[PDB]
């Protein structure tokens, strides 16, 4: 028995109602569990069957639906909810990660070129930083001699700070040193919601 | 209240069959079903094993079927699992927790999950223990953005998790961020962090970042110099 | 035997037994008189075995106990059996 869950990610402010929609591959009457989960935690189950609510589990929640299709319904959001639900009958769902909402922040974009004492290593990793934007989805593309590079850089990214609720992510562009005295010039490329062009940050080898 | 707490995990080798332990007290433990679930790092849970209260009757997930296996001890209150034939794709955090077998009248598996353990990390890895290599990152020309300057610190190649890294002998607090740690494909692991300042004081402040790894018992204090 | 009304699902068609005739029964449980009971009072309510939809069981094989569930709900095709079913237990405890 299969299930699927929608949408994979919603966005929501305070004092907002939040819907989730869960259905399986073949009717399971009501049968189906609703969790909470956060960051660094363990899972504590919300809703029995999908109707009934567990005893210490706020009143602002609540789940309807039966068969094949179910719903999960916060009517007012509070800080303490932008987490992670999961729905489950068999398996559990894929996921919803109820999120923050805020304004549009402008990508800050720094490049690095690898330290000496990694080339005394051997190895080079050319780092780029982009830091306080929102939302997350950034397009990063490596050029090396003015050519796209693939299949050799590395990203992590943080999830959202408390003071400005912005995001930050550093990708680390790896080769060996050999490659690295081989060629010149090195570009990461940054493409955002919040940029009008995509912005190219270059430097060039000593 | 009901009280449960699990042992037995750690950083192994592949090939070694491993003992893990989850006691369980505070409610009827001879009349309640129990369940072990699994968590990757990064992804969704995932069902693994199920024992009802009588001890007769076992569940596991096709993808541990045949290597997993799960008993308890009703005298000793106790939970054992074994895993044998271990991999690399078994690493993950394992949870034991309680099933609710009544629901307003009736008993079975239902498979609810109502009371967890803090959840032990096991770690199917053949690497051995490294210390860091620490890289500071300078700031330069195109690392400046109308006055704001970017430095930071790259620690590369190093086993076991987790390093942690101070700045200004923990001064340093505002404009620092970490990211997360990357598996790389030699079984080392590697992550950066840097601290964003204005740029005027570039010329006057000192920044150092110290890089710690308890594993290997590794100090190490790097400068960023401009 | 005690039985109960209400909406809450306990057993599946794809998890277990979808007995469909008597000789099916006997994976059900474990005392000959218990089937017997079972059979008596289905026959009694008025249940045609290979005419109207199943009903489902547990079958023996688990250390839980014995359940049995039938679906007597008021919509869809259901609705028609849920007027036999109805009449049935009108016709025996002489309330309802
Ligand atoms: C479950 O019920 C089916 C249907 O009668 C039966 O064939 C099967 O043997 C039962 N399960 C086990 C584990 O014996």
């Amino acid at each position: 028995i299969q299930m699927t869950q929608s949408p994979s990610t919603l966005s929501a402010s305070v004092g907002d109602r939040v819907t989730i929609t869960c259905r399986a591959s073949q009717s399971i009457d009501n049968w189906l569990a609703w969790y909470q989960q956060k960051p660094g935690k363990a899972p504590k189950l919300l809703i029995y069957t999908a109707s009934r609510l567990e005893s210490g589990v706020p009143s602002r929640f609540s789940g309807s639906g039966s068969g094949t299709e179910f719903t999960l319904t916060i009517s007012s959001l509070q800080p303490d909810d932008f987490a992670t639900y999961y729905c489950q009958h068999r398996t559990f769902g894929q996921g919803t990660k109820v999120e923050i909402k805020r304004t549009v922040a402008a990508p800050s974009v720094f490049i690095f070129p690898p330290s000496d004492e990694q080339l005394k290593s051997g190895t080079a990793s050319v780092v780029c930083l982009l830091n306080n934007f929102y939302p997350r989805e950034a397009k990063v593309q490596w050029k090396v001699d003015n050519a796209l590079q693939s299949g050799n850089s590395q990203e992590s990214v943080t999830e959202q700070d408390s003071k400005d609720s912005t995001y930050s992510l550093s990708s680390t562009l790896t080769l060996s040193k050999a490659d690295y005295e081989k060629h010149k010039v090195y570009a990461c490329e940054v493409t955002h919601q919040g940029l009008s062009s995509p912005v190219t940050k270059s430097f060039n080898r000593g | 209240q009901v009280q449960l707490v699990e042992s037995g995990g750690g950083v192994v080798q592949p090939g070694r069959s491993l003992r893990l332990s989850c006691a369980a007290s505070g409610f009827t433990f001879s009349s309640s079903a129990m369940h072990w679930v699994r968590q990757a790092p990064g992804k969704g849970l995932e069902w693994v094993a199920v024992i009802w209260s009588d001890g007769s009757n076992e569940n596991y997930a096709d993808s541990v079927k045949g290597r997993f296996t799960i008993s308890r001890d009703n005298s000793k209150n106790t939970l054992y699992l074994q895993m044998s034939s271990l991999r690399a794709e078994d690493t993950a955090v394992y949870y034991c927790a309680t099933d609710k077998t009544y629901v307003s009248g009736y008993t079975s598996t239902w498979y609810y999950f109502n009371y967890w353990g803090q959840g032990t990390l096991v770690t199917v890895s053949g690497a051995s223990t490294k210390g860091p290599s620490v890289f500071p990152l300078a700031p330069s020309s195109k690392s400046t953005s109308g006055g704001t300057a970017a430095l930071g610190c790259l620690v590369k190649d190093y086993f076991p998790e987790p390093v942690t890294v101070s700045w200004n002998s923990g001064a340093l607090t505002s404009g620092v961020h970490t990211f997360p740690a990357v598996l790389q494909s030699s079984g080392l692991y590697s992550l950066s962090s840097v601290v964003t300042v204005p740029s005027s004081s570039l010329g006057t402040q000192t920044y150092i970042c110290n890089v710690n790894h308890k594993p290997s018992n590794t100090k190490v204090d790097k400068r960023v110099e401009p | 035997f005690k039985i109960s009304f209400d909406d809450i699902a306990v057993l599946l068609p794809e998890y277990d037994v979808i007995i469909q005739h008597p000789a099916d029964m006997s994976w059900c449980s474990k005392s000959d008189d218990q089937i017997w009971l079972s059979q008596w009072f289905m026959n009694a309510v008025g249940h045609d075995w290979y005419l109207d939809p199943p009903f489902l069981c547990r079958n023996r094989t688990k250390t839980e106990g014995f359940i049995f569930q039938v679906n007597t709900s008021k919509t869809g095709i259901n609705e028609n059996y849920a007027k036999k079913f109805k009449t049935g237990m009108h016709h025996l405890y002489r309330e309802y």
